[PDB]
């Protein structure tokens, strides 16, 4: 539900 | 008196501050800097997220709570963050030069009322008045992250350990480096701060949501401050 939160963090 | 680690901390949270913040946008312009302030602070949040992965420990935190303490700590380390950019000689934002300069009326141009700006401007007078050393600056915006308080947090005692560690790094760091008195009480001062951030957080969640129930001003925000703050 953070795809671009997760992606930002790898 | 400051171990290794301690210094070591230190090192590693005013490079990643350094790398971070630099004292592309829609341009500047009731709504009418909404476009620019939600690029601003969508932007910040990139540069939030950049800070929290350098702060020892923060990796070894799951996903799921890396996201909840990146969540809730978004608004209060940019709020946080861009007191080295503010002036009390006019109680602006000073970005280098006037296009991007924010004083109180470009900032409540974008749908947030005095409700948040005052306390806001208010929490940045205080904070200056303060006078903190940058290490003592990455220290509280670290802290504000890694804080085991936060709604959604799975491993509380991991993130309660990794804050532990960066909060006797602080006390040890004003105890040996902040001239007393101006070390007086300065822990307890910095953490009054954080609550400050708290009710800021709190205000803007509320004026938020409301704001973007409004789709005429949603429309205005970006996808990762939609993914961040809601829908
Ligand atoms: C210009 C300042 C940064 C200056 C800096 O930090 N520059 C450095 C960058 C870098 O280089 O990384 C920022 C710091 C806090 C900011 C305020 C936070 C509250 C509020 C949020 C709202 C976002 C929505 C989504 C609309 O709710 C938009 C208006 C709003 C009032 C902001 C205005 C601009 C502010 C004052």
């Amino acid at each position: 539900n953070h795809p671009m939160l997760m992606n930002l963090l790898k | 008196k400051l171990s290794e680690e301690q210094q070591h901390i230190i090192a590693i949270l005013l490079d990643a501050h350094h790398k971070t913040y630099d004292p592309d946008f829609r341009p500047p312009v009731p709504l009418s800097m909404l476009p620019h302030l939600a690029d601003l602070v969508s932007y910040s949040i990139q540069k939030v997220i950049g800070f929290a992965k350098m702060i020892p420990g923060f990796r070894d935190l799951t996903s799921d709570d890396q996201i909840v303490l990146l969540k809730s700590s978004a608004i209060e380390v940019i709020m946080l963050r861009s007191n080295q950019s503010f002036t009390m000689d006019d109680m602006s934002w000073d970005c280098g030069s006037q296009d991007y300069k924010y004083d109180v009326t470009d900032v409540s141009k974008a749908g947030h009322t005095l409700e948040l700006i005052e306390p806001l401007i208010k929490f940045q007078v205080g904070l200056k008045k303060l006078n903190l050393h940058e290490e003592e600056h990455v220290l509280l915006m670290a802290i504000c992250i890694v804080s085991p308080d936060r709604p959604g947090v799975q491993d509380a005692k991991l993130v309660e350990a990794i804050q532990d560690r960066l909060s006797n790094t602080l006390q040890t760091y004003i105890r040996c480096r902040h001239p007393p008195p101006g070390s007086h009480q300065l822990y307890a001062k910095m953490i009054q701060k954080l609550a400050d951030l708290r009710s800021l957080n709190e205000e803007h969640s509320k004026q938020y949501r409301s704001l973007s129930f409004q789709p005429e001003n949603s429309m205005k925000l970006t996808p990762l401050v939609l993914e961040v703050f809601g829908n």
